[PDB]
């Protein structure tokens, strides 16, 4: 049960951060300056790591979760 | 064996030994080294540069296009296609939201209506203003109108490009081209932008 | 199967430059490769 | 097209002073009002649009060669559904013989 719950959370975070790797939630691709995108709050050291600083991974994810959900639904339609 | 990476059989050897031109190459590649030895260390910078250079023509963002014999005047009611007469609702919004982009005085009687593919606009991460600015910069002999950037499915994003009379004045001494032929040729240029 | 479950729920999102069909095929080809530890039972059944 | 009211022929479209004139080979000429202002059109991704698979999706629950899935139908409460995967984006649609269709269709 713990394995399934942790795997669900890890997979969901991995999909979210693989989607917003180059794609920017604010439109276009990321504009990385000083390790941080100017348009959004993405940090370079968070795209591939979701364990070292879990507080920051839960902050960026919470900001653009909805936008993410609508985009995910829209892709899966028509 | 897929198109664009065909290395099956003896195909790359034939391209070399026959001295075939670049147009006849089915597996051409290229390796680009980042100008900054510092940037080349980090993969996110390398990944965003790699996605920065990827030919997205205006054609692949389109679901369907219609070439309409219409002119736009803001005040006078001009005739419109019955299927797209509902487009007038977002015409008015565009004019009050773009007081600097008023329609010119030399709009020809030729209109191109576009219906953007929203899935490709999401998968490729292309904003509407990126398309509009790219089209306006490359095509000055046209007038471009569009709807709002909508986040709700079922409501499309419509790109409507009106041709100015200066498009036909470019080369009309070559009389073996009717106005319909220039207008269609304008469609091909705009799509391949 | 876990890739199929993601597909059925619409959890598979391809990167830029790949369609969902191509990304799903890339995942399925990678997930169906034998590990290096496949020789542990092979080598335990034989005397070199 | 425009069809001549006299000989039911396909008229030729010309443009004069900002108006469309359909002229036939029998001399009859008419001018289109609104429905003839469509010079040309094209639609992309024709091989994966919903209009292509309408008959197939309607017939999917009855084809015995289609993949089934162990998932309840929310309408008739049958315990299996027919799953189909259409398009290059691999769109999954669940259908039932009662008329239920995931994606609300
Ligand atoms: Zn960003
Ligand atoms: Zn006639
Ligand atoms: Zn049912």
């Amino acid at each position: 049960k713990k394995v399934q719950t942790a795997l669900k959370a890890s997979l969901e975070f991995n999909t979210f951060y693989a989607f917003y790797e180059s794609r920017c939630p604010k439109g276009g691709l990321h504009d990385f300056q000083d390790k941080k995108c100017v348009k959004c709050g993405l940090f370079t050291y968070i795209i591939y790591d979701h364990l070292s600083q879990p507080e920051l991974v839960h902050d960026y994810y919470n900001n653009y979760k909805d936008q993410y959900d609508k985009e995910k639904m829209s892709i899966r339609s028509i | 064996v897929a198109g664009g990476t065909n290395k099956s059989g003896i195909v790359r050897p034939q391209e070399i030994f026959s001295a075939k031109p670049v147009e006849a190459e089915q597996s051409s590649e290229m390796l680009l080294r980042l100008k900054n030895p510092e940037v080349e260390t980090n993969k996110t910078y390398a990944q965003e540069i790699a996605n920065s250079i990827e030919l997205i023509t205006f054609e692949r963002l389109i679901l369907q296009w219609h070439l309409l014999y219409e002119t736009y005047s803001s005040t006078k009611k001009n005739v419109m296609y019955p299927d797209f007469a509902s487009d007038v609702e977002w015409m008015t919004d565009f004019l009050e939201n773009h007081p600097l982009l008023q329609p010119p005085e030399d709009i020809a009687n030729w209109c191109i209506r576009l219906e953007l593919n929203k899935t490709t606009m999401i998968l490729k991460s292309i904003s509407l203003e990126s398309i509009i600015n790219s089209l306006r910069a490359k095509h000055p002999n046209t007038y471009i109108m569009h709807s709002v950037e909508n986040t709700a499915s079922g409501i499309p994003i419509i790109i409507r490009i009106y041709l100015r009379e200066s498009a036909f004045r470019r080369s009309t001494n070559t009389r073996m081209a009717t106005d319909e032929k220039i207008a269609v040729n304008v469609v091909d240029k705009l799509l391949n932008s | 199967e876990e890739i199929n479950n993601r597909l059925l729920h619409g959890d598979i999102m391809p990167p830029i430059g790949l369609t969902t069909h191509d990304f799903y095929e890339k995942l399925q080809l990678n997930a169906l490769k034998f590990p290096d530890r496949i020789l542990k039972p092979i080598m335990n059944s034989i005397n070199p | 097209m425009k069809i001549c009211k006299a000989c039911s022929s396909c008229m030729v479209r010309t443009y004069v002073d900002g108006n469309i004139i359909f002229r036939c080979s029998c001399g009859e000429s008419v001018q289109g009002d609104s429905q003839n202002l469509l010079v040309s059109s094209k639609v992309y991704h024709t091989g994966e649009m919903e209009d292509k698979y309408k008959i197939f999706i309607k017939n999917a629950p009855f084809d015995p060669t289609n993949c089934q899935i162990k998932k309840d139908c929310p309408n008739c409460h049958l315990d299996y559904l027919t799953q189909i995967c259409i398009g290059s984006q691999k769109i999954i649609i669940l259908v039932c013989r009662c008329g239920y269709m995931s994606n609300r269709g």
